[PDB]
């Protein structure tokens, strides 16, 4: 993993994310949503398990980006929890959770699930 | 028009 | 929010993290599962949105943790995405995903969901 | 489990439901959010497995509600997932997924997540 | 929507599952995990949201099976939550929740989350 | 003020 | 082997 | 006796 992680994912929806998997387990990098302008890249931050197992098992890992940059501030942080595959068509699998700052009485209605599938391609 | 989604 | 989320928070199962919130946005800290013992000490970090609304809500944040130190490697990651509500009595009311590193074939069952409510007490 | 779960449970936002448990695992019964009129009440159908084991371990279960009556259509469905544990303080500990329909633009966000914890108090 | 969910539904993964959408709301059929055999076909229960809008938006619904039939009895109940989108290339998007029967002191991880995407082909 | 809140 | 699973 | 949960 680490080496395979290090580079750039696009997911299904046209959103970009470059990361540098570190010696020891650290994520860091930037999410981009769309455009292509500075204005939709936010920071993430992370975690990989850098020591995976050899029965071909996916690398465990997770990031969270906090939406809020110099040109926007969407009060929200997203967070993604899966695994990286490698290999010819190496994939990261994702859910993730999204949770928005409310009040409250609107807590329960806080945060939103999905999925994603980073690919290199 | 969340920053997560597409596009903005 | 920031300095009010810097510190230690408990949650309902035993578990203690300690963490500091930076100027810009960062998260960085501990986390500890049992015992009192280095070997349930993992390193935390995440992001939260550092310029939160002014209608009472809640500051948005999220972190991640990768299941491996020095006396453990559990090859999987947990992701918490919430918020943090200061005051009297504040707390930080999150929902998490752990995904474990499997096979392709057990990939379908690699992520567990929960939920957690850290106080500072 | 069965007989224990036949009742009136309520939740710790002040939702109430009915239901019955029958003999080869159908569940069946209403969902009342508030107030105390007939608008708030939605049917609910689910299915319980009616041979739990013997270890104390619960009752695992699930329904959904779809928001739709005669007084309202709020076009989204609700699902329950969790497990019964009785005795003297018997609880159905939850975690439900709620979706709206939406346009295939906004489907990514179609989704919320949470959890709720029933008593028969 | 009603009449375009009755009918046969396969998943990713090689489910197949029936179902009839009765004029209230109602969804009633079996979920057959594989082989083909009457060993792995499971009640299903759930219900739909029978006025849908009429700004292409999807169905919203969600049912329920409790893995126990006269084969096996794996102790859990899986919630299917999403939306059925009609035309050329029907779809049923769902996100998933799966509760096993645990003892309370593994509770905290007794629910899995997941997605499936189901077709007419 | 979706009907699986409080109140409605 | 869960019955949601393939195969079983 | 996953690190996430008691103890351990």
């Amino acid at each position: 993993a680490e080496a395979g992680i290090t580079g750039t994912w696009y997911n299904q929806l046209g959103s970009t994310f470059i990361v540098t998997a570190g010696a020891d387990g650290a994520l860091t990098g930037t999410y981009e949503s769309a455009v292509g302008n500075a204005e939709s890249r936010y920071v993430l931050t992370g975690r990989y398990d850098s020591a995976p197992a050899t029965d071909g098992s996916g690398t465990a890992l997770g990031w969270t980006v906090a939406w809020k940059n110099n040109y926007r501030n969407a009060h929200s942080a997203t967070t993604w929890s899966g695994q990286y595959v490698g290999g010819a068509e190496a994939r990261i699998n994702t859910q993730w959770l999204l949770t928005s700052g409310t009040t409250e009485a609107n807590a329960w209605k806080s945060t939103l699930v999905g999925h994603d599938t980073f690919t290199k391609v | 028009c969340h920053p997560q989604g597409p596009p903005c």
